[PDB]
DNA sequence: TTTTTTTTTTTTTCTAATGCGAGCACTGCTAGCAGTGCTCGCATTAGATTT
């Protein structure tokens, strides 16, 4: 760190990862902080071992960035090389040639060097820049005429007399290619006869190639670029060559035309089009030029049948118990539940990569996280320092003085979130629940029931999706006894409150959200807990109990529901999912009533009682 | 004579001020930090502040900060600058001699409970809204009062930030070391 | 999206087994499944067993032929190329799943492994980049296209139709950055001081002037723009309207500020017979009218002749191959016994592959045969190998003992041999005409040859064409010619596990036997050329293997070897390869 | 320092390369006995030690002179405790430090607060539950029917349904599953209006599964109503799903804050158990739940660092309680031995031992054998050598000539399986064929292995047919096969052996279920596999093969111990064979696998 | 040197501007009161380029 002049930190260091893998392999995080360094759980057994393997690599990364910063003499370079590739690699069968390579090139370099007797100290960074350019400097021309056709590089020098020649890329500016002579070159002022230039080479070649070519000559290049359909161009050398086909040439069509006119009819009919796409029915059309490629031919046919609507109604079948679990875990994304749930399929996109820096500010689950704990530790009323220490001992928090400030502006938010959480709390037990619901048993958990109801605290933002849970998670508590409220507390000072049930409603409710249930294993049912739960803020009236009719307001759930479905630049919108990419890739505005239809149906409840 | 181009310069860019960012922001004690924190969280802001700016010809910067002046420095004035106000205000404190009149409201004397309340500790860089009713210009066109009373209109006259500074010295190093990584 | 599926697709052919990240695969809009059929095909096994099995197949295409073939033999099992273009808006799906392909291939030849490709894409999928290349490309040049352009991509360009709809709109610049009118130097003001913030913003405006202008030479016969009585500030009804500051405004009004009515007067007011304003009227009637289209019968000519015939240039390498059935062919000997028995200068422990032979042989490729042997000499060259020193004092003694040693009958040392005498590594090009059958071939060698009783026939696939191979050496004694090859090998040993039966077994097992008669044949017509009046029988001498580690000071057999091609099967095989 | 020291033990591979960058980073820059100290406990704690007592760092000074080591500076810190306690890396329990010293037993934090969690759960925590004598005792009565002689079955019976937690150690095939079966009936019969809720768990889904059959079948011989055949628990699972062990984190489901919801708990084959297991097991349990172990005292012991079952049973030895003989005299309606002295009240009665084996007697050689392994080697070379019982055999093996000849009784012991794919057979009949002999080897690699016998047997199918191998298949009908990780979506576990085969539908694998089911899986299915024609001792543990054949390398390895072989020769189910040196072998019978922890010392105190 | 397990979800912007609502002082009109002029504060709504 201190060797780039920046601030020594003593956190998110090799160093630093390693020593807290290995305390963590000592002792159990939950123990605590030691050197001010949180040991790191997840290697506590035999698979420890790991780790020492790990930390013997990077104490020789260590050693040799030392060993290699300080110039030498090229005789002081001559053994590194294979102490360094004896030292890192185990050699094998494939890798030995490879291998001996290394040694060979390298050490090629150095004694050219001391042959030309030269002292002075050298730095590192000279060799590995040649030794890059030596080791790629190879190539392989073995096979050229074993028979297989050949494809190869114009090269100077080598012309072999074939029956067919192609010739592919002659786009301008392409070819010829292009190498400046050095500038201070001498030669290119004054040429002499026998100079050699690359441009003349190709310039030459390309008449080498015209002259070999016994039965068939074959051009191409790119006429238009395929991506934003610019303009091409040919070589100026097939630009000279066409010209003076078309200039000496004409077709048997018209005997009598014109110079210039028989010419670009010429000219047009050497050129053939080939089209942008491969199945691209003109390709098949019978006729002289015709692709032999059959596998594109039923698509240029257009003789495929369009991908039906995903959904298909399925048979499904309740079982007589049903774990709350199950109907929790349906609820929180219905939609994502009948692709998991039912038929199996989860889209598991890949991990994040490794961020590629220390955290500056904390964002997205990383800092929900953090508010999670930091929470849990308030309600309690436990110390938030000792936890602050151990996040700051993880080197989760930003460094120093940031760290306290950004935890001192949570420690305030949390804090009133904190204080309302306190205010009604009553420690309480959890308590079993197993219910008969159409016919269908109901068995679950819930943890801490208090005497005055449920009461549950998120460090989240106000949305329905929550409520639904409260909702389940209420109407299954009023169902088995259970007189009380149930509560929920939020970000921003937002809440759910649900007032207590008899159990004849709560049974119907519960009905309807079983009901929901096995429409789910069928349909993929078409609920969005928040985009509908916005069309159904604005329609509802809770001092009528009646969702407004009027299309004034119809354009207004309307402009409120897309607005929650597609996000801004700044939030991600609830449209956008891969759960929902299945279904639909475009919303129909059908497809907007047929959500909205069922989000009256289920989500109603929550509104109409909420308080 | 060879030159290998590259293409992707915000990465070069981004990498430079983060390492701006450690080295000047990472020493500053706590106080200082707290002004640095409400300008910018962290470099992930500032170079979409001074993007533009890293780009192409340097531009001049009017009236720029001395050189040898750093955050500690700019951060004292400013301290002092707003404590001189906290002294005399609360000095003149416990008066009425305006002249009353009805569309300023009378409870406006509670924001000189404010004021007084407000005046406790430097901490804060932020000075308080009800301190517009005690501008000359602002009351007088509702009474001179006394000087200091018209000191806080000269106090307001200058936005009080950190901000010139840190964009000035941030955009004249990370142009550099980008340039010498390059190299 | 389609990058992401092709991610689950391909991670799906690279491990079939797992249940979940093939199901995942197959749920894509890509493959194009109901949930009817996944349900299903989550019943009966058998099906769930084809899938499997067909993606087994796609993992040996990836792995033999590399990616894009892969992706074409799915894409055409499947129909799914088909099916996409059938489904509408598709045909944009389908260019980006071929797109993607074709950088799966770019990507895909540098990286060596299978697997480090789907490593590279994810890291794609995360970190889009600008970059050219991976920019989309137009999704159909077939039908022409509305060119939905920005200004300044416009420059310099012309668009017979041309319209503006947004034109209005602006944007207030809170930065202030300007020039002085004096200097005219970029002046940036770090505080907002509202002077600087004006100078900008009269600034923001002649600029958006200029894009009004350029916006409007665009056109060539007609260009229509909008217009409206656009509010910046948000107080609903007042009389205000920002439009003036629009550039568009500012051009109708004069620089004045009207109201809504106003600027509709404003623009009745120059509205004649070029400049021509209707109201804005929202409707819809029908998207749009097609009308499709017919095309015909078409098909695809298909060849009649085989693509090509065997024509290959091969050596001996390419003969013994390997064997696809009950025998495989390998130099080494499967069967292994356990030992339970329980200086460092020695041939034996000299290493091996391709690299070490290839240094050994190169010793005796410039290295002088009457001179003896400069340990100097020695160290350079293990020194130019990379070999260290600890080699040097083994090697110079051992190389000796090679040179020294008698050989055949005729006892030559290989030290009396002079540079005129000497033919060192002759590579040499031998046709065959006819496609030279195996069987047809060890026939003749079994017949004649005592060493072809040994393992079975070779097996090589008929081949017609060119063969190759380097002579190690040839040099001629008392005006008598031979062959020598050098052969080193043997990990496991070094004592008399050499000799006379052992050294017959290995060419057995390595078939040397058919390479030594091949080169007996090409040394044969290359004397047959060269020399004028050449026999067989007077001017040959027999052909020698020479194991290099088989060299020993104790044992003059060990590590020599020597037979003589019949004559008799020479015969009959030159003629074999002429017709 | 003594770092460049240590970095020798590494080239005399004495020293694990964590060890000694643990060493490093934790021991900092202290007085080298630290550094040093430090690295022996990271090492005895890698070979599965859970402490290490000073006295033994102290006397061998193997890895230093540890007078030069030990005393440094500051007048006397020879004292170990004094230099040691004295720095940062090492505290009394107080601070959270990387190290422990407390009983003069240095040892990670860790496997301190593992070590106490275990000990406090077997001493204080476990709890005398009472019922009335007769009833019960009517109750095992009914369902035991001999009364003649002394039961140790329901004396176990008895223990465990007395004592919250309770043991019950025994041979293979000494009737532990039926005793458990007899037990849960008692439990479920004893209260009948209480809500019983049993739970079946196996530390591997294999040993799982064996327990769902085995109770299963066994529950179902006893009468019961429709009320406890549906208090019959259902299934069995792991330990890990038992307590929902994320796959990534090793964040529980349950640990402390959730007790997972149970009466009783029922853990099979607890050898397998380790510490670290065993504690994040305990910290999950509630206070009413009652839960019994099972497995051998002399079993192989589990992998990962720690011996529970084994410290625990070895307090069996001094017998019951004075007055818990008494207890369970009339409990059983028998005379029950007491344990002479006072040592530990609560774990001596917790313990029952059932030394009567149904499946062999003394006559066979087996349990003679077997018997003769907890003694000393002239009791096995003796049983080896005499009468041979017809059961064991001795092969000699030194020399490869001798090895070859293995193979060649190897060959026979496949003989009625290679016969029945020569026949061209239906698979169950091939499959319960290939159980009746089994290879066993120690090592994995090498010429003795799994890895190498795989390699020399096929190569000596090649040599004599029996049956034919294509190379560039890979799988070739008749070899069988076996699992390497368990499988939700084929049902089939790790450990588990299936016969590739073309029945003529196409070459398919064919597994044999619990339930008698045979499932055939392409062999692009197959999730791991790995030719079984030679199973490590470790993995053949819980199965039963008619014939077994132990091979034992040459050499002398720390692999090779006493309880290894034990497994062995318990594992075959009559017949058994041995491959070994007298001198390996002999050798081998008399170094016993030690672990050091302090729970000898922390059940006395 | 030997080896066992298990499956998944979470969040989301900030700044600013207005519109109104509530409370108050004055002042004029018929000492109190109603209105108006006013002013601040709370919630709600809107917008965030160009190779």
């Amino acid at each position: 760190v201190r060797e780039l002049e920046l601030p020594a930190t003593g956190q998110h260091t090799w160093r630093f990862g390693l020593t807290r893998m290995l305390l963590g392999y000592a002792m159990e995080s939950a123990q605590g902080e030691w050197q001010s360094v949180l040991p790191y759980d997840e290697s506590s057994g035999l698979i420890a071992e790991l780790v020492g393997h790990l930390a013997s690599l990077l104490m020789q990364l260590n050693i040799w960035r030392r060993g290699l910063a300080q110039e030498r003499p090229l005789e002081e370079w001559l053994p590194v090389c294979r102490d360094m590739l004896n030292a890192f690699f185990l050699p094998d069968a494939e890798t030995e040639a490879a291998m001996t390579l290394i040694e060979q090139q390298w050490q090629a370099i150095i004694a050219e060097g001391l042959g030309a007797q030269y002292g002075d100290a050298v730095p590192l960074s000279l060799l590995r820049d040649e030794l890059a350019q030596r080791l790629d400097q190879e190539r392989i021309s073995q096979r050229f005429l074993a028979g297989p056709v050949n494809i190869c590089t114009l090269m100077p020098m080598r012309s072999i007399p074939f029956k067919v020649v192609c010739l592919l890329g002659m786009n301008d500016g392409v070819y010829p290619r292009q190498l400046a002579p050095l500038g201070f070159d001498l030669m290119s002022q004054k040429p002499k006869r026998g100079d050699r230039s690359r441009r003349d080479d190709d310039r030459y070649l390309f008449l080498e190639a015209l002259i070999s070519a016994q039965q068939k000559l074959y051009i191409s290049y790119i006429g238009r670029s395929i991506q934003d359909n610019s303009e091409r161009f040919p070589s100026v050398l097939v630009q000279e060559l066409i010209d003076y086909i078309g200039q000496s040439h004409y077709l048997p069509g018209d005997e009598a035309l014109n110079c210039d006119e028989s010419e670009a009819r010429v000219k047009a009919h050497l050129t053939c089009l080939h089209t942008r796409m491969p199945f691209d029915p003109q390709n098949y059309q019978p006729g002289e030029r015709q692709s032999y490629a059959r596998e594109w031919l039923p698509a240029a046919s257009q003789a495929g049948k369009a991908h039906s609507e995903f959904v298909q109604p399925l048979p499904f079948t309740l079982p007589e118990t049903v774990p709350l679990e199950t109907l929790q875990r349906f609820w929180a994304h219905p939609v994502r539940a009948f692709f998991q749930m039912r038929l199996q399929v989860n889209f598991r996109t890949e991990d994040s990569e490794i961020p590629d820096t220390e955290p500056f500010i904390l964002e997205g689950l990383s800092r929900y996280q953090i508010n999670q704990q930091l929470l849990n530790a308030l309600v309690e009323q436990d110390d938030a320092e000792r936890l602050f220490r151990r996040f700051r001992a993880a080197g989760d928090l930003p460094y120093g003085a940031f760290g306290e400030i950004f935890w001192e502006t949570q420690c305030q938010e949390m804090q009133q979130l904190a204080d309302r959480v306190i205010a009604c709390r009553q420690p309480g037990q959890s308590m079993e629940i197993d219910l008969a619901c159409n016919g269908v048993q109901i068995t679950g958990w819930l943890p801490q029931v208090q005497p005055d109801g449920l009461l549950r605290w998120r460090p989240s933002l106000l949305s329905v999706a929550q409520g639904m849970q409260l909702w389940l998670e209420h109407l299954v508590y009023c169902a088995s006894g259970g007189n009380g409220e149930s509560r929920l507390f939020l970000r921003k000072d937002g809440e759910w409150r649900f007032p207590p049930l008899a159990a004849e409603q709560a049974l119907h409710y519960l009905s309807q959200l079983i009901e929901g249930y096995r429409e789910g294993m069928s349909a993929p049912l078409l609920v969005l807990p928040e985009s509908g739960g916005a069309w159904l803020k604005t329609c509802y009236d809770a001092q009528n109990d009646a969702m407004l009719d009027d299309d004034s307001t119809l354009q207004k759930a309307r402009t409120k529901f897309l607005q929650a479905y597609e996000g801004n630049m700044m939030v991600r919108g609830e449209g956008d999912d891969i759960w929902y990419q299945r279904l639909w890739r475009q919303l129909t505005p059908e497809t907007m009533e047929a959500i909205v239809e069922q989000s009256q149906r289920f989500l109603l409840p929550l509104f109409r009682f909420n308080q | 004579f060879e030159q290998q181009l590259i293409e992707d310069e915000s990465l070069l860019r981004y990498q430079a001020c983060a390492d701006f960012w450690r080295r000047h922001c990472y020493p500053l004690p706590r106080e200082i930090a707290q002004v640095v924190f409400e300008t910018w969280k962290g470099p992930q802001a500032l170079l979409r502040d001074i993007n533009r700016y890293l780009q192409g010809e340097a531009p001049v910067i009017k009236a720029p900060p001395p050189d040898d002046e750093t955050l500690a420095s700019r951060h004292a004035q400013i301290v002092a600058r707003i404590d001189t106000v906290k002294q005399q205000w609360r000095d003149a404190v416990g008066e009425l001699d305006a002249l009353i009149e009805s569309s300023g409201i009378d409870r406006r004397k509670f924001n000189r409970s404010n004021q007084a309340k407000w005046i406790d500790k430097i901490s804060a860089w932020a000075e308080e809204e009800t301190n517009s009713y005690q501008l000359p210009e602002s009351l007088e066109k509702f009474t001179p009062r006394h000087p200091l009373f018209e000191a806080i209109d000269q106090l307001l006259a200058e936005p009080l930030s950190i901000r010139d500074l840190v964009i000035t010295r941030a955009l004249a190093e990370i142009r550099e070391t980008v340039a010498r990584e390059k190299r | 999206l389609e990058a992401q599926e092709m991610l689950w697709l391909l991670q799906a052919v690279m491990t079939p087994e797992r249940e979940n990240t093939l199901r995942s695969a197959l749920a894509t809009s890509m493959m194009g499944l109901n949930a009817l059929d996944i349900e299903t095909l989550n019943n009966d096994e058998h099906a769930w067993d084809v899938v499997v099995e067909e993606f087994d197949g796609y993992r040996q295409i990836w792995r033999k032929r590399g990616v894009m073939p892969m992706l074409r033999a799915l894409m055409s099992a499947r129909n799914i190329a088909e099916n996409l273009l059938a489904t509408a808006g598709g045909e944009r799906r389908l260019t980006d799943i071929l797109h993607i392909s074709e950088l799966l291939q770019e990507a895909g030849t540098q990286l060596e492994s299978e697997h480090a490709l789907v490593r590279w894409l994810s890291q794609h999928i995360l970190e889009p980049d600008s970059n050219a290349s991976s920019q989309q490309m137009r999704l159909e040049s077939d039908k022409h296209l509305v060119q939905i352009v920005t200004i300044h991509k416009s420059k310099g360009l012309e668009y017979p139709l041309v319209w503006l709809p947004f034109i209005t709109n602006f944007r207030v610049q809170e930065q202030a950055f300007y020039h002085d009118r004096h200097s005219f130097e970029a002046v940036l003001d770090l505080n907002a001081a509202p002077e600087s913030v004006d100078l900008a913003e009269a600034e923001r405006l002649a600029e958006d002037l200029r894009l009004l202008y350029v916006a409007l030479t665009r056109s060539v016969w007609h260009c229509s723009l909008g217009v409206a009585p656009l509010v910046r500030r948000r107080g609903d009804k007042k009389g205000d309207t920002d439009v003036h500051q629009s550039a568009l405004g500012r051009l109708l009004q004069k620089g004045e500020p009207q109201d809504a009515a106003g600027l509709r007067t404003c623009i009745e007011a120059l509205c004649d017979d070029d400049i021509a304003w209707q109201t804005a009227q929202t409707g819809d009637n029908q998207p749009w009218q097609v009308n499709d289209v017919s095309t015909a019968e078409l098909n695809a000519k298909t060849l009649q002749r085989l693509p090509g015939d065997n024509w290959r240039v091969t050596s001996y390498s390419g003969l013994q191959q390997r064997x696809x059935x009950x025998x495989x062919x390998x130099x080494x000997x499967x069967x292994x016994x356990x030992x339970x028995x329980x200086p460092t200068l020695t041939p034996h422990q000299f290493p091996r592959g391709a690299s070490p032979g290839t240094f050994l042989h190169s010793l005796f490729e410039d290295l002088d045969f009457t001179q003896p042997v400069d340990p100097n000499w020695v160290r350079e060259k293990l020194e130019l190998g990379g070999f260290e020193s600890q080699w040097e004092p083994v090697l110079t003694e051992w190389i000796t003992a090679v040179l020294q040693a008698p050989l055949n009958e005729t006892g030559v040392s290989l030290s009396q041999l002079s540079a005129r005498n000497k033919q060192v590594e002759m590579e040499f090009y031998l046709p065959i005409s006819e496609p030279l059958i195996a069987s047809q071939l060890d026939t003749l060698i079994r017949q004649f040859d005592p060493l072809s009783a040994g393992c079975p026939p070779l097996e090589f696939m008929q081949v017609r064409g060119m063969l190759k191979g380097f002579i190690d050496l040839v040099f001629r004694h008392e005006g008598r010619y031979y062959l020598l090859a050098y052969k080193s090998n043997w990990l496991g040993e070094d004592s008399s596990a050499y000799t006379q039966q052992a050294m017959a077994a290995a060419m057995q097992a390595h078939r040397y036997d058919l390479q030594y008669q091949l080169y007996t044949l090409a040394l044969h017509r290359y004397l047959r050329h060269r020399i004028a009046d050449y026999d067989y029988e007077h001017h040959f001498g027999g052909v020698i293997y020479l194991f290099l580690r088989g060299v020993d000071k104790e044992h003059p057999q060990q590590g020599i070897y020597t037979t003589r091609p019949n004559a008799g099967l020479i015969a009959l095989m030159d003629e074999m390869f002429a017709g | 320092k003594l770092q460049k020291q240590l970095l020798e033990a590494v080239e005399h591979k004495q020293l694990r390369p964590l060890d000694v960058q643990f060493a490093l980073t934790v021991a900092g820059d202290e007085h080298p006995a630290v550094t040093l100290a430090a690295a022996l406990l990271s090492h005895d704690a890698g070979e599965g030690h859970v402490c290490l007592p000073l006295s033994r760092l102290e006397n061998n000074e193997a890895s230093h002179p540890l007078l030069a080591t030990c005393v440094s500076e500051i007048g006397e810190l020879q004292n170990w405790e004094e230099c040691l306690l004295a720095s940062q890396a090492v505290s009394r329990g107080d601070e959270p430090t990387p190290m422990i010293l407390c009983g003069d037993r240095l040892y990670l934090n860790r496997m301190w607060c593992n070590e106490r969690t275990v000990a406090r759960f077997f001493n204080e925590v476990n709890h005398a539950i009472e019922v009335d004598e007769a009833l019960l005792a009517q109750t095992l009565d009914k369902l035991f029917p001999v009364s003649d002689e002394i039961n140790w079955q329901k004396v176990a019976a008895a223990v465990a349904l007395t004592r919250r937690i309770s043991v019950i150690s025994g041979g293979p095939g000494t009737g532990k599953t039926t005793t458990v079966a007899k037990l849960l009936a008692a439990l479920i019969q004893m209260a009948d209006g209480e809500r019983c809720r049993i739970r079946l768990a196996a530390p591997t889904g294999k040993a799982a599964a064996r327990l769902t059959e085995s109770l299963g079948k066994a529950l179902r011989q006893l009468p019961l109503t429709d009320e406890q055949k549906k208090r019959i628990p259902e299934d069995a699972s792991t330990l890990h799903r038992l307590l929902g062990a994320q796959p990534g984190s090793q964040r529980l489901r349950h640990h402390a804050g959730n007790p997972l919801h149970l009466d009783v708990l029922v853990v099979d084959e607890a050898s397998m158990i380790d510490l670290p297991m065993m504690s994040r097991l305990i910290d999950a349990l509630p206070d009413h739940a009652r839960v019994i172990f099972l497995g051998d005292r002399d079993q192989l012991a589990s992998v990962e660092a720690g011996a529970v079952l084994g410290d625990i049973c070895a307090y069996a030895n001094a017998g019951f309680t004075a007055e818990r003989a008494r207890q369970l005299s009339r409990l059983t309606g028998t005379h029950v031995p007491a344990g002479t002295g006072t040592e530990a009240a609560s774990l001596r009665d917790s313990l029952c031992l059932l030394q009567k084996s149904y499946r062999f007697g003394s006559d066979s050689g087996i349990g003679q054998l077997a018997a003769a392994i907890n003694r000393g080697d002239k009791t096995a070379v003796k049983t080896v050598f005499q009468q041979d019982f017809t059961d064991i055999e001795k092969r000699l093996l030194q020399s490869g000539e001798d090895y070859i000849a293995m193979l060649e009784e190897a060959l026979a012991g496949y003989g009625r399986y290679l016969d029945l794919l020569q026949a061209r057979a239906e698979p169950d009949l091939i499959i319960q064929a290939f159980n009746e002999y089994q290879l066993l080897c120690a090592l994995r690699e090498g010429p003795f292995g799994v890895a190498g016998l795989n390699e020399r047997i096929e190569q000596f199918m090649q040599q004599k047919r029996k049956i034919h191998r294509h190379p560039h298949s890979r799988w070739y009908e008749g070899r069988p096969v076996m699992i390497a990780r368990n499988d939700s979506a084929l049902g089939l576990f790790n450990g588990d052996i299936g016969i590739a085969l073309d029945r003529g539908q196409g070459t398919r694998v064919w597994f044999a279920m619990p339930d008698g089911n045979i499932k055939s899986v392409q062999p692009s299915r197959l999730p791991e596999h790995e030719t079984t024609w030679a199973m490590t001792v470790h993995k053949s543990q819980g199965s039963e093969f008619d014939h077994a054949a132990l091979i034992l390398p040459s050499q002398r390895t720390p692999v090779v111990t006493r309880e290894l072989v034990y497994t062995a020769v318990t594992r075959a189910r009559r017949r058994l064979s041995l491959y070994a040196d007298e001198r390996i072998l002999s050798a081998a019978i008399a170094t016993r696998t030690e672990r050091r922890s302090g729970l000898a010392a922390l059940f006395s105190s």
